[PDB]
């Protein structure tokens, strides 16, 4: 039925601090290793790789101002992050996932075809599921707004391994759900099933997350090496990057 | 209503050391399809289709069934065979991480909810009319199911608890805690088969007899 003046401001917060996390990922842009116009393989996978990099720094640079977050203890902020990092690349990759052309954008203007992300080094197993869970989102028809807010009660999962004080994530998560409940309830009044639709999402990701450690697996199998930031968060740079 | 909360009430109500779970889950499976085809709808699904969502669900919805028998035991849970099986022994077998999950965050958060018996049922159903079961005929038929199962359930929830806003979402919102778990548990019944029943070994494989069979 409402929306508090206290639920208007935390959303409008969530959401100008993706948009300044996105501004920041796009001054690394020259940084990247390009795309080659067997090591250009090679360097397709490490293309992927560092984009995989630069969206996990934009991760914990969000959730430091998602409020709340930095009240934590820093072992369960890590361990947050450690499993939803994955869920939320996946997130953020779905919003970039054009219907028309069958692609997904990275930073401002690298558009990845399925293809492409098997030149880059990822298996079919992995790369249909993305495309699924994309199509299935774009279905949904979610605003910036919503996003921010599903990211948000992502992050604040209590169950992940590890958590020491899940009581205060369950608490912090509840306000998240109650605004995004009152959100998709005024934005499409005549569309009751938009809400649990979307929470129904975090169970997909579950999902996900899971067929991703089968596309480890299989890294493994091929000899290929991820960088540290990488192997640190799917098995303290992490660390660092909090402390920043 | 298409998807009368008062027929899944009637689903659940109608069905009243490592390998312990094994043996309890062989019978187990046998109930859930008399309890699938308690559901509204789900035997009007074409026969491929009702098989498919069982081989996808059957896991968690036996996780979420034996969760919630569980709410008056106190560490630990119990089977329908009657066994109880204590955190000492979980642990002692190697099982004792998942075993604490299942406590943790199905079993307690049951309790503390006091969800009752049409809120699991509809759990249940949401998560037996799953739409991204691999070879459904046709997806967007159970998809709809599922979502007579999420408007059945608010609906009653807002009757029934008017007092508690947020009641529908902490329903849901095990889901995906279940959905983690249940992957565990698969893992550990997989390793039972490959070191040293029936039903359950035909639902682990990728033939299905027994459960053509009995959906008849
Ligand atoms: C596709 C994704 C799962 C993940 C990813 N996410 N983003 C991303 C997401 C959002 C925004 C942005 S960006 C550039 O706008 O900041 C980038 C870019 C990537 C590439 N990628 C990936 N994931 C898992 C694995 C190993 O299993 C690998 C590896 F290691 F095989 F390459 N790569």
């Amino acid at each position: 039925v409402q929306l508090t003046a206290a639920q208007e401001l935390m959303i409008q917060q969530l959401v100008a601090a993706q948009l300044q996390c996105n501004k920041r990922s796009f001054s690394d842009q020259p940084k990247v290793t390009p795309w080659p116009l067997g090591s250009a393989s090679q360097q397709r996978f490490a293309h992927f790789t560092e984009l995989a990099i630069i969206s996990v720094q934009e991760i914990v640079d969000f959730a430091k101002q998602v409020p709340g977050f930095l009240q934590l203890g820093r072992e369960d902020q890590i361990a947050l992050l450690k499993a939803s990092t994955i869920e939320i690349m996946l997130l953020e990759t779905a919003r970039r996932y054009n219907h028309e052309t069958e692609c997904i954008t990275f930073l401002k203007d690298f558009t990845y075809s399925k293809d492409d992300f098997h030149r880059a080094g990822l298996q079919v197993e992995f790369i249909n599921p993305i495309f699924e869970f994309s199509r299935a989102m774009r279905r949904l028809g979610l605003d910036d707004a919503e996003y921010a807010l599903l990211i948000a009660i992502n992050i604040f999962s209590a169950d992940r391994p590890n958590v020491q004080e899940p009581g205060r994530v369950e608490a912090l998560q509840q306000p998240y759900v109650e605004a995004l409940l009152s959100y998709t309830r005024i934005k499409r009044p005549q569309d009751q099933l938009r809400f649990p639709r979307m929470l129904m999402k975090l169970v997909s990701l579950r999902t996900l997350s899971s067929v991703h450690s089968e596309q480890v697996f299989a890294l493994r199998l091929q000899d290929k090496k991820l960088p540290p930031l990488l192997s640190e968060i799917w098995d303290k740079i992490l660390h660092r990057l909090l402390q920043d | 209503e298409e998807m009368p909360v008062d027929r899944i009430l009637e689903a659940e109500l109608a069905v009243e050391p490592v390998t312990n779970i094994c043996q309890a889950a062989d019978k187990q499976l046998f109930t859930l399809v008399e309890w699938a085809k308690r559901i509204p709808h789900f035997s009007s699904l074409p026969l491929d289709d009702q098989v498919i969502l069982l081989r996808a669900g059957w896991n968690e919805l036996l996780i979420a069934s034996f969760s919630h028998r569980s709410i008056d035991v106190r560490d630990g849970i119990l089977l329908a065979t009657g066994l109880h099986v204590h955190r000492n022994s979980a642990h002692s077998a190697g099982v004792g991480a998942i075993f604490d999950r299942v406590l943790t965050e199905l079993v307690s958060k049951m309790r503390d909810m006091r969800m009752d018996k049409t809120e699991l049922g509809c759990l249940r159903a949401i998560i037996l009319f799953n739409p991204d079961a691999k070879g459904l005929s046709n997806p967007s038929e159970v998809e709809v199911l599922r979502e007579k199962v999420y408007a059945s359930l608010e609906t009653y929830c807002k009757q029934k608890y008017p007092e508690q806003q947020g009641r529908f979402a902490k329903l849901l919102l095990r889901l995906p805690a279940l959905r983690s778990i249940g992957l565990k548990c698969l893992e550990h019944l997989f390793f039972f088969k490959l070191i040293g029943d029936t039903f359950l070994m035909e639902m682990l494989e990728a033939s299905h007899k027994i459960l053509h069979r009995l959906l008849q």
